[PDB]
């Protein structure tokens, strides 16, 4: 694992450094990786694939040494350097697809394809070279259980989820009370409502709540806090909560009173904000608690007065809604963002090869299914696939 | 170019040429180590003489223009861990040779008309196996030959 | 073009490594090929500008060699050396300057500047240094016909449009149905309506089609779907369709109904996905094909059953709607997007100068005219603007 | 300073170049970097820590080489290297929470720690190592008076702000005119308004004007302009200027008319743009004024004509907004954004260790309060403090 | 790729030069050739076929060299190479089988089987020969991006395309107008048509206009032009557009009034012709664009004007057409045409082995099915399979 | 006009036969004709266009021998051959438009640019080469 990427490091560098017409001095020091990763993987002998539409390839290395006598590099030197660097290039390729597409349940950490189980000897250890992309830097420090940590923007923490809850309702369906939510990626969108606008409660002031549980601990997020649901605002029609009937929702929107957001870390509050909005921070949580209440305003100019009766006829329902996201933020294990495709290289090669279903991984890599319930057996998995899938994207976009 | 040296195991149909030419990727250098392993007679009929024969470029003296391109690149080899006293001297005689390029052109080129013209007067087939006997070549001969 | 890369690179690199108080073996590389560039540019003259109200400038190499004899670089050593690198950085903008404001129609690939063009004999190229940028080695990688990617952050591959279409109308419009749509940037947000409510519709089921082809073929893409058109949400009036009158348009807003959305490949179906949202991947495609129904609710409260008559008068019309996103994607040509600013160093050049209109790009370099009719000859003009606009944002920001 | 970017820079090098098994040569400029930092830093003592709940630690160096004698590293060699860098990252760690908090106001610029204040002594210069961040880059480019850009994703220029203005009203709050907006992170979004739809205006038309001037100058910014402000299009109730009572606004949403966009520098029209929607740019500016205006339309069928009567009654208000939003830009002073977490590392720091507040940021590090004054008095502290905060990232994410 | 056509080139002149009889000096080159192909030839072995029904065989080399000190050749030494040729052409016959029968999406440019990427060694790049054909030299011209160009007699650059568009029509179709049209191979003829003949038209004209996009770009066409569609000049009977009825055209035809043809490139007129009949030349388009009208006679004898009433009764419909027709054009990509059979070779031997469906080339390879949908992911494939394809032909007709 | 063709058939022939890893003698009288092609043309100059939208360019010819001394032809040889290959490739088109575009009525038959006279002299009649075509 360690010496697979030390694999693709130097073959990166040597269609990079190994150019025409450049000094002898700026290339002394990689030829003496190149020529030794030479005389460890000659004689050797692998076979790839098998799982799958994947076909069954073999490999076989018995290549010659780089000269180091030039004092710049002319059309030869590099022309008979591209035909060696072309047939290890498809080599890394087709170890990595088959180290993706396989999985285990008792130690998903450990090598599972055949060619990576056989490079983990000590005769291969001496490949190993610098150790510094983000990936096998935190390979490397969470073997030792030491502290890691990715750095995301705008990371999937939220499974996919829009549903509501009724507080107070009858079957005719015209004088409820509740909460309506979206819960999708990094973003939360809440809204409170009230039929009667609170004529009837104590001191004319409805309270409402929302809790959201995450599945790992974020650190340090950078947070955007806006006073408006857009998406609960206008009218529709919703089905009942066992799909029998339906019911209709005409909102207008207060502002939110008395806003109070919470960052709890095993039931202890490590953060608190009240009525600040825009942007604010949060420095170790794994649970938002939202807080909001709706006020019947005292005073109302006859254009207001008129939406809000005494009586059963409600036709203008009340509203009150905020809206989170997340920037970014650092956690310590896996997820999906919005800048990095490492989700979209493991996916696309089981889609094309197709991959029957194993013990692990949800049906077609769903990741609402995989965030949901994301054991143990499953992170161990996920981070061994993301790394390889992060070791062919040097190579292969 | 500083590999190790090698160990031959005294056994494989593989001569030591043979071994040495997948194993350096130099243009100038394995240009010649495959013309020397792969150099070998014809064996076809004239008028009902089977008679043994060689290439072209042997028949003129155009092969001795790559000895001297292969000889010439590793007289620039600075040879790591030779000490310069014993590398000096070596890459030196080396250019003894390839600076004698049109005198061992016309040389060959000598050599193989003398071999073609005299074997016009052969009438027995020229049946090759190997003698039990051997007629013994010295090359302090060849030294003396080329300079 | 490879040289004017090698150039940048290590005039960025002696700003960084030639500092005072460090050790000579720090630096004992760089100043070999900073010697190296010195000794091939002396003795040339160069001109630079003409165009526009960019000035004509010429230039004239005449500096001596760098001191290989410290141990740590003191003082001396580093101010003598930045009234050097102030004269190349100073050549390399106007080179760059003179590059992104040319065009050609016929072979756009080939150097346009007069400097550039002389850059690009033999005698230049053992300046030749690595080449490890993500477009010097797309560079080199599509000049040989290899595959090359570029890796996007929310691309601009949609150009704006804005319309509707009405597939049943009358000159009164007050029975309507159809589509209406919003492709802007990444983002596609297509929303169905029927006045009726699907009434007199087989089965009560109105089915609606949204078809987006592309220009170029994306590749891994993350796209994230929800259930909602946040625009076309609330009343409002649109003109109709040659501008003559307007027409009134109010809706309440159902779910969407058997929602199926598919990936094309040279009409092949590549994937598909019924009724999941969230996020989805998409692997190789070129064409999006939206399909929604609309069905009337069987069950309605009495609150409800009074929006959707039988009769005529339809003063709450139905409304069904989709949204679209693609987060991030690997395309294979260039493109423009919400993280890199390459676009806006190109287009700022030709507006500060006052550049006339060319016989390639549109006028004021209009990216929505620009995707609309991307031929394969402005393709190898925006790639090689684009490279050249990489080089120089290394040196000046 | 310069050095303490130069200790972070060569004990990140030495967990990712000192690895088992590889070889001599490709450390062996690494490890003179590394035996010559130890030469400097022995005998030494120092001391940090003390402010707030920030423990006092004092640190002590003795220690020995580094072996230069193998060819291929082994594991002896790397694991008596391991317990010389645990011992130096802690020290960085330590000298960096030293620094983030604590401020000046005469000069901030200067070290403030006891730690820094020692190692900007010229015996620590030796230690100083190639400074190729962004960060560290621009530290030296404008410490010289040079020219300096930091690139951003969706930069923090606006601070939050949500207000309206009438410019005609009476108590009744029932023919209003204004415009209200949202500024927001890095987004704009103004609706104009008139409850008479233009009927008495002359020749129908209503003009609107929105002006925002910015606290710094952006440069080559890309903008994507939208006609519509989602925000600003569902019937809501908003209290009066001073609190005493509530009115109403009922809006439909017609399409903004004439739209000019301008960008200001000096007074100094840069760049415009009329009735282009899309993707912009802006190459040099520090002021945005929009310009839209409302337009009676001129024909209208029955179902429209009823919604605009003659008299006093509106109950359908005209309503007509844009929506500006910046993706990326270039500034020349440190801002936060979207894709980097600099100032969450800031204020975790801060919060953690319970620290007063003292004379120069405001309380909680806000961000609202600290772009509305931000003073250059403010502007060289927070450029002191993001600049520990990226060198520590390098070592403890 | 190179070194296939190599073997091909040498075993052609190996038969037609080595005959009996002959002079050695005639043949001295070739024998230095064919025997340094044996040299590098032996000792390898190969392995061809495996898809389809296609065989297994397995492939060993091991031969001697030819004699060189003959003077004229003699039965001897014909029939002794005769015997070591004959197993080299069976060797080239299924290595060429075994290219054109695969194929790949990612980057067909590559070879696919396993002979030929063995072959692509450079211990095999010896046997490299003259180059001196059409597809090997646009296959070596293409490869280092330069320009090529194929020269074809009739090309089938437009799909098969039979249909009709009614610009007016009733459904008792008795009085109607449009254009009809045939697309296929290189031959277009398109007709008006009129069944009022223009007796209520503006001045008695009436105009039509026919668009027909190419797929790619031609060069230096040679185009016949002749004014009359001789294929929609006798009565027939036509469906519907929906297949729902039928409706009866009865033509008489006039000539064609005021013919401008114009050819296109990115919407820019780079040729036109106007009333020009015969041979024309067109040097470079993309887009052909026909244009005609109808104009009614002012002037008839008595045997005429029975024809044209003005009431509703129309029994003798007027008709113009034209008919274009191009001879030779120069292409840059492949295609097919009426002189070679480089796409008969590729389908007849998919047809004879059973090979299954692929990912890239549509079902039977059709042609109409290809040119319609031209990605460039099938142009790579097309061009590497019509090039092995032409290697092919040497050898085995 | 015979030395026009006896051009452009060894440029046609240096771009086919001059390729990596072959053998000398499949070369060894191509380069022959090739060397002799260059020692004919330096010191010349010449000029094409003027008539029309065709612009006037100058030429100029100053190059060295090829190397007649290898076995097998390397990247080297190919890749300092190509850069002489192109600057004649491109010489040749613009006579052969030149020539083209031009015309004379009282005899057509001969040369009517100002290079293709120039090429009609007997110094450079011994680049002519076989006339197949
Ligand atoms: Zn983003």
């Amino acid at each position: 694992m360690d010496v697979l990427y030390s694999l693709s490091k130097t073959l990166k560098d040597a269609r990079d450094k190994i150019v025409e017409g450049t000094l002898y001095s700026n290339v002394s020091d990689l030829i003496q990786q190149f020529n030794q990763m030479i005389i460890t993987m000659n004689g050797n002998e692998f076979q790839t694939g098998g799982i799958g539409n994947l076909p069954i390839r073999n490999w076989n290395f018995n290549f010659g040494l780089l000269g180091t006598t030039l004092l710049n590099l002319d059309a030869n030197y590099v022309e008979t350097a591209r035909n060696t660097i072309d047939y290890f290039v498809d080599f890394v390729d087709n170890v990595c697809m088959d180290e993706m597409v396989r999985e285990s349940q008792r130690n998903g950490i450990a090598p599972q394809s055949d060619s990576l189980r056989k490079l983990s000897a000590i005769k291969f250890k001496r490949i190993n070279f610098d150790n510094s992309s983000e990936y096998i830097e935190n390979w490397n420090l969470q073997n030792r259980r030491q502290r890691t940590g990715f750095t995301f923007h705008k990371p999937n923490i939220f499974p996919y989820s829009a549903s509501f809850t009724l507080n107070r309702s009858q079957p005719a369906h015209d004088n409820l009370m509740g909460t309506m939510w979206l819960n999708a990626g990094s973003e939360i969108q809440v809204a409170g409502f009230d039929y009667s606008c609170a004529i009837n409660a104590p001191a004319n002031i409805q309270q409402f709540e929302h809790i959201v549980p995450l599945r790992r601990v974020l650190t340090t997020a950078t947070i955007t806090l806006l006073p408006d649901a857009e998406r609960f605002s206008f009218p529709r029609v919703i089905n009942s909560a066992d799909g029998a009937t339906t019911w209709f929702f005409n909102p207008v929107i207060l502002r939110p009173n008395n806003v109070e957001v919470e960052f709890l870390l095993n039931g202890q509050i490590i953060n608190t904000y009240q009525a600040r909005f825009g942007t604010i921070v949060a420095r170790n949580f794994d649970t938002i608690r939202l807080s909001f209440q709706l006020m019947r305003p005292p005073n109302m100019t006859p254009a207001v007065a008129v939406l809000f009766p005494n009586a059963q006829p409600f036709e203008h329902h009340a509203t009150v809604g905020l809206t989170l996201r997340i920037e970014s933020a650092v956690c310590e294990s896996v997820l999906a963002d919005a800048s990095e495709t490492l989700l979209a290289n493991v996916t696309s090669v089981r889609q094309e090869y197709a991959i029957p279903v194993g013990p692990v991984f949800p049906p077609g890599m769903n990741w609402t299914d995989l965030i949901t319930n994301y054991s143990p057996s499953r992170e161990d998995n996920l981070q061994r696939v993301f790394t390889v899938a992060s070791i062919r994207s040097m190579l292969i976009k | 170019f500083g590999m190790q040296r090698m160990h031959y195991r005294n056994g494989d149909p593989q001569t030591p040429f043979q071994i040495a030419e997948q194993q350096i990727q130099n243009f100038q250098v394995a240009n010649w180590l495959h013309f020397v392993n792969y150099n070998q007679f014809r064996q076809v009929v004239i008028d009902g003489v089977l008679n043994q024969v060689l290439n072209d470029n042997i028949r003129n003296g155009h092969v001795v223009n790559q000895l001297m391109e292969a000889l010439m690149q590793l007289s620039r080899q600075q040879f790591p861990t030779m000490p310069v006293d014993y590398k000096r001297s070596i890459q030196r005689g080396i250019l003894l040779l390839s600076n004698r390029l049109g005198q061992l052109v016309d040389l060959t080129r000598l050599l193989s008309y003398n071999y073609e013209t005299l074997m016009a007067c052969i009438t027995m087939n020229m049946q090759h196996v190997q003698t039990l006997t051997t007629e013994k070549l010295q090359l302090t001969s060849v030294t003396s030959l080329c300079m």
